[PDB]
Order: structure tokens, then C-alpha cells, then sequence
């Protein structure tokens, strides 16, 4: 009692972390009013999206590919219960998060980038294609001279996601990491209990049923300070983690606002190539983001030139190139 | 707001342990051995008491170390030794941990690690001979220090000096063994005294010399202060099917806590778990408002505690849950909130209103109009700068803590 | 001379564990080491004693430790009459080549008193007898295990049997059989840090040396069996 | 928040000048008079080793805290550089809707942005086609859509 | 900067160990020796935190 307010502390930087965390979901996911639903039927001009709308046959109704990545992502509790260490569940479940993304799915796919501006409006599916080719600088014909190649593209590079993920295991490193790394420092912090710091035992039981007070208090003291230590040490440690976990929430928060609802013209923010198109899905404490990009292919070399000379007056392209 | 913490209390207490040990024969011996040559004893396989050889009162000395005197009855010790000598009470001060002395380093070396307890009694009358009795003897000289817990015997010619004796003795020439002026003339300090070290050890083997105490029945399923064999602990015992081999007493968790143990009486294998525990937060909307509150028991199954609703956060005590759903007003967790609504109120929070679009084939929507519109949006950009004077604030105006600082 | 490939490991501690790695420091046989199968002077006693015998029909009986061997100064002696075990501690004097109807039995040159003389249920009774003795602390521990099946290329921990505490000093031993000069092997203990696989019984089922090799330190560091790719 | 929360890290150091940190007394003097030279040492070492350890976790939390503001400093001055001294086409980054322009204003540490955007409204419906075939040739419109 | 900030640091860690911490003398040779065992624990605690 009379070895400071440090207790009080403690608790108030443990409680604002705990805060922080459910406000960095709500950034990302709650982005939308109103939660859209699919037609009935599942037809759009030849583009399948059955690999990531939600499954009505499986309990959880999520999409395969998302589970997938919660199979993929993964007694010592009851110990570090017995010690004053509790875990405290979020706010929102995976359900309500399965629902927004669905609804973000549903929005972007029945109405293009309107939803993200004022209300939804509608518009056929290849026509808002159109729209996207025209943002990259290719015209319209183009899509709609080539339909059904490019949604066979679609459809077979959709296809081969979930066998990369499927196969290589290394790949949902990093929400493995943020899991690892907490369970390590509980952990540890669990461990250091059964250290002396100097005394003669590391069982306040036995130091008061062997010493009188005199001679016991001087033992107190040494295990008081070693485990003051460790509980400061712990808690730095923790401040610093949730200062780097809340600058990617807030890259992802921005990501879901310029490539989910939007089309964006920043060279490599989503993905590699020319930008067409993002679809999130949800995994254990994060985001999946699967871009939908355009890459040119089979170039052929052209003599050009800067201006044609015609009557005496230089003539330039209006809008293309001299070959 | 979290404001404590709530914990179950113990309701009784268990208590877990025959031929008595003999402490008289070893005190009250006829004949003392010396100090150069120590006796020891050994004492286990008997329970004793500290107190009857407490009643004795011959001591002129009492000092514990490891223990305190006054709980010795209490504890269970295992491998009790005891050594015995006379010296005069000149060198009682030269027994001790860490304790330099001529006998301490050259007779019998005490570690300064030692636990346990060391008395000396001063019986004169019998052990001074009033002509003086030369028996008692100690070593004065050896060439190399005495290791702790060594008994020396062998007395050789001791060569203090460059000239060579081999049995010639004389000058830089003196043995090292030599004897007490035992004079009842000499006065305190030099008369005899009978001194004894009890050297214990605690726990690093199952217990064998217990204290007077009395055991009782054994209860289960209860949170309850237990005592087996001078392990104590809290919590509520139940019946183990831990495949315990006949060698092994305790048993241990990943975080080397104990898990198991057997009963001193009765053979057999007893499960530990502390009783429930956990945290209390208060839900109230504002004081100006109303003065109701709800209770949340945090992690705790609702049978533990002394409307009631269950939820994957913990026990609800004071709102009364509906099917409706609203939007989140006051987050409980897990998907359910809880609001004012003349009452306090828990239900499962809403994402949002529902909405259908009309996708076809060829179908398109147009706006006819439009809307100018004003947000605000603020973004902290400065802290206070602040300085501190190190000195002022540590030591204030003392100079002799500067020095030290 | 032969290899002690994985063998004389025991338990230390006389608390139960599960499903657990368990990390240790204790005396112990270093993996792979040169031990000597003797097939017939004095052995001397260092720290601690491994021995290992597949005879039938009891020809071995017991051992005989101490620091001179002499009627001065006191010494060991153990022997197994497939009735009981015979312990005792007693100044000796031994003969040069001690052994054992034969109505009549072998008597050693001189005894005096006997410190202790504990009696109890007899050690011994295709299979293998696996003892280690140690002596610190002012106690003398024993430890054993009997396995059907050459030292087999496998696993199998030692149960501690019996603790004396004598107190004495030991620094040479023999064994008491009709040593004319059957086959039994003799090797020795050293300081070790190991690490111990508790399966959901209390067995031991494998264990690891620290400072074999170094893929066994990096073993060690990361507490596990299994090490994935990298520095 | 940001002045409440100095305000409050200035008032747990003050208060914690007060806590003994196991010695018999905080007052420097009490030390100084109770006991001889020789004895004070230890005393006096115990309060230097707690006010120290307060110190040094207060400065630790102030760095923390800088590093956040200095985030937000940063974020807002690519606000004002793309929001005000342009028209921006980042979705969400200025305001909800078309972003049209934006204007500051200053506050206690802080600034305030008022965002001006553009939202449709009064939606109806129509028959859209991809294109037009006249003459047997495919028309396609060169900035609009056919309804 | 960004050299001279680490360059610094390294400086003031290895500086810290010519400082007493409040005990007799910081070599642990010389404390070793001029003291007897059960004193010189103190000390080298002192040193240590
Ligand atoms: C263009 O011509 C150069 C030189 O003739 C040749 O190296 C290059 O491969 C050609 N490009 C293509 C796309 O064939
Ligand atoms: C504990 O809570 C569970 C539900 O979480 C319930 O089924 C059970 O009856 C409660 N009591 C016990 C003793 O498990
Ligand atoms: C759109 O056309 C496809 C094929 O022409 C048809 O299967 C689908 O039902 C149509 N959608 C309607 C009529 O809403
Ligand atoms: C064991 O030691 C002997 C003698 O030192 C030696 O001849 C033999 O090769 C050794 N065994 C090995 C190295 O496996
Ligand atoms: C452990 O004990 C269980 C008890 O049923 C048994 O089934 C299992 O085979 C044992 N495992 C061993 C001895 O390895
Ligand atoms: C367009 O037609 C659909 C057909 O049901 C209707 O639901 C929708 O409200 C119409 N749009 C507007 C803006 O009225």
C-alpha cells in the first residue's frame, strides 16, 4: 500500500489498450450504412462469384476461401487464470463481421462505386466493367468485343487462389506472428513468478510460516520489487505492440476505402498492374484483401513519328499515336 | 466501469500427518566429544517436540537462523542433524554463518548458508574439574582452511618454521592439539559450556520429522485451508486419477504449480483447484438520469454466485434481456449491449437497416438532382512542452543526497 | 570397449509431470560414449557408476565400495541371496579375491561394527539389468531398471529404488562374483544439462543432450524436437 | 483527451513524492535529524531509487504519447496540402461524396477542416443497352450511356 | 543524426560501468577480494541491478 499509485496506472494503460482494440475493428469493417443483399439469382453476364459469397449450407454462412483462412490461422489458460490474467472477448463476433463484409460484397457488385458516395444505383455488370476499362485508358469495345475471354480469365484466376493458399502454409505469416507474439510475453510473465530475487524462497507462504514479521517483511520487500519489475516491463512492452497494430488498422482502413469503393490511380497501392477491382474477406484478427488487376501482354515493335506534314500545316494525334 | 474483484472464502480447515523422538539421551549426555573432534547424530523416523527440551531452561544462548524459534513446533523437517561439543563460552561468538574464529576456520567450519539452530548451556559444575581437566583438546594449527561440515581427527606434528623436525618438535616446531586450562577459579568465559547445532533442511524431500500436532478428517468439494504435512494452500480437493508411481508425491503443471498430492494417512491421489474468482464491472446510465445499475461477474458461470442472464462475457445481474434490436448504446460484449429503456435493458446489437437493389439485365438508375454538403473533421497537431529541474526534484535542498545522487 | 548409444537416463525428481519438455542439470551418461564391457583389480569410483549386465542364473551377487578397502576404515557391502538384499556397512577387512550347496560360505578377513543394516525384498528376478549408483550429499542413491530384449538401440528410463544415508566416503569399487581373471559393462556419469519428454503418463519417453552436438544446443534453445529451416 | 491526460501524468508525479517507498519517513529532514551519518545512507538510497524509477516511467510514457501526436501532425498536414491547395479523387479522404473543395480553421491544438462535397439524389429508373446497331454497324456513345 | 544518436548510446552504456552504484568501488576483483564472502553479496547485488 504504501509503495505508490503504480497498481492504478497499470490498470488505466491495460484498460485504454483494450479500448483501442475494438475501435481499430469498427475503422475497418463498419464503413457501411445499410447492409445490402444479392439477387436471388446468381447470374452476371458470365462472372462467377460463388467463391466468395457466403455459403448458405455451412452453419457459419461464410464463403470457402474464408474457411479456409480460419482453418488455417490457430492446459496452459487454466494456469495463467489462477494468477490474475484474464483475456476479455471482443466486442463484435465473427459473425456480425462475416455479415459486413457480405453486405460490402453484395454493394460493390449489384452497384458498382456509387454505394460509397450517395445511394446505391443500379447498373448491369459488364456495362460497369466498361466504366473501369475506360479509367485505365482503354476503350469500351474493347470489353464488350472480348466478353467472354475475359470473364474465362476471371473465373480460372479466381480459381487458383485457393489452391495458392491451400498449398503454401507460410503464407498467413504475419497473423500468426501477432498471436505467437502475445502468448509469448503471458507466458513469460506467468513464468517469473517462481523466481527468489534474493530471498530464501519464492512462496510467500512458506516466508511467513517459518520467520517472524520482523524478519519477514525484509523478505517481502525483495519479491515485491522483482515483481513490480516484471509487471512494468510487461505493460511497456504491450504500449509499444498496440502502437504499431494501430498504424496497419489504419492502412487497412484506407485501403477498404480506396480499393473496395473506389477504382485508384496510385501506381502499386492495390496490387501490381493496372487497378480494375477489390473484394475484401475476413480472417482471424484481420483483412484479405484480393485485387483484380489488368496486364498488358504480346507487344510488337512500330516505327513512329511526332506530327505528320500535310499542306504545309503539322498535324498531331488527338488522342493515340503515330505508327 | 470495473471498480473490484470478487473472490470465494474458505470455510473450514484440513489438517494431514505416532512414536514419540528422544532428544533427553542426546542433551543429557554422560560425556562430550571435543571441538577438534565434534559428535553428530543423526535424528529422523520420529516425530518430537521443541518445547519439552524448551523446558529444560539451562540455555544461556538461543539463535535460529533459517527458522524462527517460536514456530519450530509447527514445521516438518526431514534429515535433522545434531552436533555436539564443550567449549568455554571465550568462543561462542566464533559459531556462526560466515563467522570468522580460530576454531571457525581451523576446527569446525560453520557454512554461511547454515539453517538451523545453535544453543549452548553452561554446566560448570559438571564439566570443570576443579583440578583442571586437560581432556578437552582442540587443533591450533593445520596448513590449509577447514571446509564447512568437516571433521578433522588426524593430529599430526605441526612445522612452524623452516627447521625440519619429523617428530623433534622444539622451536617452529609445536603440535597443533592442545588442551583447556579447566579451572573453576576461571570465571565466565572459561568455564565450560555444552554447545549444540541443529542443522534442517526444507522441502527437497518427503517429510520425516513432524511436530507435535493432530491431524483430522479430510473434506472435499468445499474451498478449504489444507496443511498436508506442512504444505499448505487453499482451494477445493477432489478425488485424482493422476497415475501417480509409488515414488512420487506432488504432482505439476506447465507453470510449476501444484497440481496433486497424496494424503500422509490415507494412500491416495487428491486433485487441487483454487475456488472461483474474477472481476466486477457496474453498468449505470447517467447518475442525473436514474440510480439503477446492473452488475457484470466477469468470466464466471452464474451458479457461482450468491434477474439473472448468462453470456459468453460473465454473469448479468439487474437488466432483463428482449428480442428486440437497437444499436449499441452501452457495449457489454459479445454482441450484446445494454440501455435505459424506465428499466435497464440488455439485447443483441444491430449492424443495420436492411436494403434490397433491384439488379437486372438492363436496368440503370439516374440522378435528377443534387446536394451540397458540409462535414467538419479535427485533428490534433500539438502537445505541451514541459521541463524538469532532475536534482530539485529528487533531493529538493539536502546536499547530502546531491552527493550521493 | 563399446558405445553407449542412449542409456542411463533416470528420473531425477520424485514429482509427477505430463505432457511436458522438461529441461534438467544433473549428473548423467553423455550419449554415445566409450564404455567397457569387461568379460573377466580395483575400479575406481569418480562421481558416479553405470552398470549394465544380461547374465542368468545370478552369477553376479553384489558390489563391494569404498575408499581403501581396509579393516581401518569403513567400507560397503551388498548382497543378493535371492531371499533379500543384505546391506551393510561395516569396517572390513576383504580378501584379495572375493566371491562366493557350496554348504560352506567365503568369510572376510575381519568386521567390526555395523552402521546400518538394512534388509528388504532382493534386487534381481534375453534381459537386461541396468543400475546406477551415485553418492552425494551425504546419501548414497540407487537406481534400476530389468528389460527384456548388447545394449539395444532404444529408450528406457530407471526408477529410483533405494536412498541410505550413510554419509561416507566412497572412491573405489569391485563386484562380488568368482573373478578368476561374467560379462558386464562398466561406465560413468558427468555433469549435463538435458531435456525430457513427459508423455501424458509420467514416462519418459525421449530425451536430448545439450552440448552432443551443436544441433542439440540449438535443440535445447528452441525447447523443442523439431527445428525449422533457418539461423 | 490531450489535456487531460498531461494534466493528469504532472499530478501522479507530484503525488508520488509522497509515498515512502519503504523507508521509516518522506521527509528528507525526519532522515537527516532520527539518525546518525553513517545510518541515513541506506534511507536515503531507498527514496533515491523510487523517485528515480517514478522519473524515468513518466518520461518513457511522454515519448510514447509524442510518437502518436507526431502521426496525427503528419496526417494532417497531407490534408491540408491535398484537400485545400487542390481537389482530391482519394474516395472518403475529404469528407463523404464528390469532394469539391475544403476550408481551415484553428482550434487549441488542433485544427479543423470543413469539407465540401457534392451528393446525388432524387434516383430513377430507365432501360439501358450497350449499344446501337443502324445501318449494320455498332454505335457506341462517346461520353455518356444510352437510356 | 541518425549516426550520431546510435553512436552516442553506445557511449553512455559502456561509461555505466565505471559507475559505483552506491556500493564501494565498481571492480568486482577489488570488492572480491578487500571483503569476506557473506559481505561482498550485497555489493555485487548493488552492481548487478
Ligand atoms: C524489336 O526489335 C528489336 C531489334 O530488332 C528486337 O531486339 C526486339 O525483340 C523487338 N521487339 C519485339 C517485341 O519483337
Ligand atoms: C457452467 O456454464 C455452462 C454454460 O456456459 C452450463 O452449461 C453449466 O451448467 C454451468 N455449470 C457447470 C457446473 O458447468
Ligand atoms: C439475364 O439474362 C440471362 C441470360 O440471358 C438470364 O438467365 C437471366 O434470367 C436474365 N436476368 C433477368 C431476366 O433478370
Ligand atoms: C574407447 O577408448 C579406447 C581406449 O581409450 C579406444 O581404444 C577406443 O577406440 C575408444 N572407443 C571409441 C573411440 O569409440
Ligand atoms: C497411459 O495411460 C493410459 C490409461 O488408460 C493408457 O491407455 C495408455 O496406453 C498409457 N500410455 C502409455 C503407457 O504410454
Ligand atoms: C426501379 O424498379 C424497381 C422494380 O421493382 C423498383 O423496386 C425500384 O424502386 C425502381 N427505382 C426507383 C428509383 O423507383
Amino acid at each position: 500500500l504504501q509503495y505508490g499509485s503504480f497498481c492504478t496506472q497499470l490498470k488505466r494503460a491495460l484498460t485504454g489498450i483494450a479500448v483501442e482494440q475494438d475501435k481499430n475493428t469498427q475503422e475497418v469493417f463498419a464503413q457501411v450504412k445499410q447492409i445490402y443483399k444479392t439477387p436471388p439469382i446468381k447470374y452476371f453476364g458470365g462472372f462467377n462469384f460463388s467463391q466468395i459469397l457466403p455459403d448458405p449450407s455451412k452453419p457459419s454462412k461464410r464463403s470457402p476461401i474464408e474457411d479456409l483462412l480460419f482453418n488455417k490461422v490457430t492446459d496452459l489458460i487454466c494456469a495463467q487464470k489462477f494468477n490474475g490474467l484474464t483475456v476479455l472477448p471482443p466486442l463484435l463476433t465473427d459473425e456480425m463481421i462475416a455479415q459486413y463484409t457480405s453486405a460490402l460484397l453484395a454493394g460493390t457488385i449489384t452497384s458498382g462505386w456509387t454505394f460509397g458516395a450517395g445511394p446505391a444505383l443500379q447498373i448491369p455488370f459488364p456495362m460497369q466493367m466498361a466504366y473501369r476499362f475506360n479509367g485505365i485508358g482503354v476503350t469500351q469495345n474493347v470489353l464488350y468485343e472480348n466478353q467472354k475471354l475475359i470473364a474465362n480469365q476471371f473465373n480460372s484466376a479466381i480459381g487458383k487462389i485457393q489452391d495458392s493458399l491451400s498449398s503454401t502454409p507460410s503464407a498467413l505469416g504475419k497473423l500468426q506472428d501477432v498471436v505467437n507474439h502475445n502468448a509469448q510475453a503471458l507466458n513469460t510473465l506467468v513464468k517469473q513468478l517462481s523466481s527468489k530475487f534474493g530471498a530464501i524462497s519464492s512462496v510467500l507462504n512458506d516466508i511467513l510460516s517459518r520467520l517472524d514479521p520482523p524478519e519477514a517483511e525484509v523478505q517481502i520487500d525483495r519479491l515485491i520489487t522483482g515483481r513490480l519489475q516484471s509487471l512494468q516491463t510487461y505493460v511497456t512492452q504491450q504500449l509499444i505492440r498496440a502502437a504499431e497494430i494501430r498504424a496497419s488498422a489504419n492502412l487497412a482502413a484506407t485501403k477498404m476505402s480506396e480499393c473496395v469503393l473506389g477504382q485508384s490511380k496510385r501506381v502499386d497501392f492495390c496490387g501490381k498492374g493496372y487497378h480494375l477491382m477489390s473484394f475484401p474477406q475476413s480472417a482471424p484478427h484481420g483483412v484479405v484483401f484480393l485485387h483484380v488487376t489488368y496486364v498488358p501482354a504480346q507487344e510488337k515493335n512500330f516505327t513512329t513519328a511526332p506530327a505528320i506534314c500535310h499542306d504545309g500545316k503539322a498535324h498531331f494525334p488527338r488522342e493515340g499515336v503515330f505508327v | 466501469y470495473q471498480t473490484s474483484n470478487f473472490r470465494v472464502q474458505p470455510t473450514e480447515s484440513i489438517v494431514r500427518f505416532t512414536n514419540l523422538c528422544p532428544f533427553d539421551e542426546v542433551f543429557n549426555a554422560t560425556r562430550f566429544a571435543s571441538v577438534y573432534a565434534w559428535n553428530r547424530k543423526r535424528i529422523s523416523n520420529c516425530v518430537a517436540d521443541y518445547s519439552v527440551l524448551y523446558n529444560f531452561a539451562p540455555f544461556f544462548a538461543f539463535k535460529c537462523y533459517g527458522v524462527s524459534p517460536t514456530k519450530l513446533n509447527d514445521l516438518c523437517f526431514t534429515n535433522v542433524y545434531a552436533d555436539s561439543f564443550v567449549i568455554r563460552g571465550n568462543e561462542v561468538s566464533q559459531i556462526a554463518p560466515g563467522q570468522t574464529g580460530n576454531i571457525a576456520d581451523y576446527n569446525y567450519k560453520l557454512p554461511d548458508d547454515f539453517t538451523g539452530c545453535v544453543i549452548a548451556w553452561n554446566s560448570n559444575k559438571l564439566d570443570s574439574k576443579v583440578g583442571g581437566n586437560y581432556n578437552y583438546r582442540y587443533r591450533l594449527f593445520r596448513k590449509s582452511n577447514l571446509k564447512p561440515f568437516e571433521r578433522d581427527i588426524s593430529t599430526e606434528i605441526y612445522q612452524a618454521g623452516n627447521k625440519p623436525c619429523n617428530g623433534v618438535a622444539g622451536v617452529n616446531c609445536y603440535f597443533p592439539l592442545q588442551s583447556y586450562g579447566f579451572r573453576p577459579t576461571y570465571g565466565v568465559g572459561h568455564q565450560p559450556y555444552r554447545v549444540v547445532v541443529l542443522s534442517f533442511e526444507l522441502l527437497h524431500a518427503p517429510a520425516t520429522v513432524c511436530g507435535p500436532k493432530k491431524s483430522t478428517n479430510l473434506v472435499k468439494n468445499k474451498c478449504v485451508n489444507f496443511n498436508f504435512n506442512g504444505l499448505t494452500g487453499t482451494g477445493v480437493l477432489t478425488e485424482s486419477n493422476k497415475k501417480f508411481l509409488p515414488f512420487q508425491q506432488f504432482g505439476r503443471d506447465i507453470a510449476d504449480t501444484t497440481d496433486a498430492v497424496r494424503d500422509p494417512q490415507t494412500l491416495e491421489i487428491l486433485d487441487i483447484t483454487p475456488c472461483s474468482f474474477g472481476g466486477v464491472s457496474v453498468i449505470t446510465p447517467g447518475t442525473n438520469t436514474s440510480n439503477q445499475v446492473a452488475v457484470l461477474y466477469q468470466g464466471v458461470n452464474c451458479t457461482e454466485v450468491p434477474n439473472v442472464f448468462q453470456t459468453r462475457a460473465g454473469c448479468l445481474i439487474g437488466a432483463e434481456y428482449v428480442n428486440n434490436s437497437y444499436e449499441c448504446d452501452i457495449p457489454i460484449g459479445a454482441g450484446i449491449c445494454a440501455s435505459y429503456q424506465q428499466s435497464i435493458i440488455a439485447y443483441t446489437m444491430s449492424l443495420g437497416a436492411e436494403n434490397s437493389v433491384a439488379y437486372s439485365n438492363n436496368s440503370i438508375a439516374i440522378p435528377t438532382n443534387f446536394t451540397i454538403s458540409v462535414t467538419t473533421e479535427i485533428l490534433p497537431v500539438s502537445m505541451t512542452k514541459t521541463s524538469v529541474d532532475c536534482t530539485m526534484y529528487i533531493c529538493g535542498d539536502s546536499t547530502e543526497c546531491s552527493n550521493l545522487l | 570397449y563399446t558405445n553407449s548409444f542412449t542409456r542411463g537416463v533416470y528420473y531425477p525428481d520424485k514429482v509427477f509431470r505430463s505432457s511436458v519438455l522438461h529441461s534438467t542439470q544433473d549428473l548423467f551418461l553423455p550419449f554415445f560414449s566409450n564404455v567397457t564391457w569387461f568379460h573377466a583389480p580395483v575400479l575406481p569410483f569418480n562421481d558416479g557408476v553405470y552398470f549394465a549386465s544380461t547374465e542368468k542364473s545370478n552369477i553376479i551377487r553384489g558390489w563391494i565400495f569404498g575408499t581403501t578397502l581396509d579393516s581401518k576404515t569403513q567400507s560397503l557391502l551388498i548382497v543378493n541371496n535371492a531371499t533379500n538384499v543384505v546391506i551393510k556397512v561395516c569396517e572390513f577387512q576383504f580378501c584379495n579375491d572375493p566371491f562366493l550347496m557350496e554348504s560352506e560360505f567365503r568369510v572376510y578377513s575381519s568386521a567390526n561394527n555395523c552402521t546400518f543394516e538394512y534388509v528388504s525384498q532382493p534386487f534381481l528376478m534375453k534381459n537386461l539389468r541396468e543400475f546406477v549408483f551415485k553418492n552425494i550429499d551425504g546419501y548414497f542413491k540407487i537406481y534400476s531398471k530389468h528389460t527384456p530384449i548388447d545394449l539395444p538401440q532404444g529408450f528406457s528410463a530407471l526408477e529410483p529404488l533405494v536412498d541410505l544415508p550413510i554419509g561416507i566416503n566412497i572412491t573405489r569399487f569391485q563386484t562380488l562374483l568368482a573373478l578368476h581373471r561374467a560379462a558386464y559393462y562398466v561406465g560413468y556419469l558427468q555433469p549435463r544439462t538435458f531435456l525430457l519428454k513427459y508423455n501424458e503418463n509420467g514416462t519418459i519417453t525421449d530425451a536430448v543432450d545439450c552440448a552432443l552436438d551443436p544441433l542439440s544446443e540449438t535443440k535445447c534453445t528452441l525447447k523443442s524436437f523439431t527445428v525449422e529451416k533457418g539461423i
